[PDB]
């Protein structure tokens, strides 16, 4: 399961 | 450790850091720019945010193959290893804890800082809550699930759900349900809920600000998919 | 500040380190195990050069990111930045410098062992020649330089020359000549020289040999095709 | 131009 990541990609 | 240094300078060499792949140099200047006393700013926020989930998810991913290979093995150096991580990690996640609570979270008005503050409670409480095995392992995933729980009430108030702070709670809240609290079903019914509702409220957006939404919503897709 | 560690402990933990991807501490393990003052194995010798080349590998990219930045703006804070980055990498190069003549190159009688040391030495007066600038750049590049040649003098009489040790020397001392020493027809020379010396002895070899040889013949190849 | 990895890949 993933949470969010800070940045866009 | 920088108080001598000017808050912009802080800012300015924390974007540097980000640039330079220096995570543990953009945590320690932000951690000064916060010490400053004044609020931070939008961008700042993600600055951040940004650089202690870099530290800690560093260490966190360190804290797992080091776990893995004690659980394989049940000398103490394993054991050692892993417990030196282990502290190191905690005491990260209680620096940034201690940000929010001197004084971030309190001079924060305004829903976005408020709910973004309240977020960042509820994944450094999570991530202890990962590691944790003591007498006080309920009490973290409490704490963890009272500030999701704060910033998902002010975030259904006072935000659009499409809000990218708002659906970034959620998810997060989410993988606390499936992760923690052993609630599979909680999480499930969050992340479905929280999809239908945004993507009913798409076609109020702009291009760029779509772009985003439907960016969250697919990690929520993404997660569901994983769990069913 | 590992003196009171077993050096078996220290070594164990360095594996574990390396596993999780946590090279600080592998090469704080590792510089723990050289002051116990014992002769490094094989094997050892490779962790303390792995831990350090990323940890000195990650601190060229990050001063490479913010040299660029600061060439492109020409207030003080890419520079300070940039000299902060330079200052931390020229103290890791200097501490392995430190552990090589304190004292593993003078205890390294078998040429298996003084050729990786001397390779190592030319390895970080080369990281330390690519930031400098002052009154003692010609003397670094002379430092690199005098290790890396006294490393293959010994090489071309002690090992075939297909050797991986004597092979990953050549590599390194070729880029020398191309990236520092402003010498590219030196670096063409000894790459091909050192590929076609090589070529002509992986018959004597096994399949796990030959394997290793040409994994580093390929990169010299690589580097011909780059500069030719 | 490529230097020598420490390991393997
Ligand atoms: C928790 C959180 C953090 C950042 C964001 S964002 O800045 O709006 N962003 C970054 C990548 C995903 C999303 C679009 C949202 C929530
Ligand atoms: C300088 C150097 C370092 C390591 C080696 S190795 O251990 O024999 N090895 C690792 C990858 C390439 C090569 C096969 C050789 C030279
Ligand atoms: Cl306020
Ligand atoms: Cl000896
Ligand atoms: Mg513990
Ligand atoms: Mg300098």
């Amino acid at each position: 399961a993933g949470s969010i990541p800070g940045r866009r990609s | 450790a920088m108080g001598s240094m000017e808050r912009a300078s802080l800012i300015q060499k924390a974007k540097l850091a980000e640039q330079a792949e220096r995570y543990e140099d953009m945590a320690a200047f932000m951690k000064g720019a916060v010490e400053k006393g004044e609020e931070l700013s939008c961008e700042e926020r993600n600055l951040l945010s940004v650089a202690y989930k870099n530290v800690v998810g560093g260490q966190r991913a360190a804290w797992r193959v080091l776990s893995s290979i004690e659980q394989k093995s049940n000398g103490p150096e394993v054991r050692e290893y892993r417990e030196k991580v282990e502290t190191e990690l905690q005491g990260v996640c209680d620096t940034v804890l201690g940000l929010l609570d001197s004084h971030l979270i309190k001079e924060a008005g305004d829903a976005e800082s408020r709910v973004f503050y309240l977020k960042m409670k509820g994944d450094y409480y999570r991530y202890l809550a990962e590691v944790a095995t003591g007498d006080d392992k309920k009490r973290i995933i409490d704490s963890a699930r009272s500030a999701y729980q704060e910033a998902m009430d002010i975030s259904k108030k006072e935000m659009p759900p499409t809000n990218p702070i708002r659906l970034g709670l959620a998810l997060n809240f989410s993988v606390f349900h499936y992760e923690i609290a052993n609630s599979p079903e909680e999480a499930i019914s969050l992340a479905k809920t929280t999809f239908d509702e945004a993507m009913a409220d798409l076609h109020t957006l702009s291009e760029d600000s779509y772009k985003d939404s439907t960016l969250i919503m697919q990690l929520l897709r993404d997660n569901l998919t994983l769990w069913t």
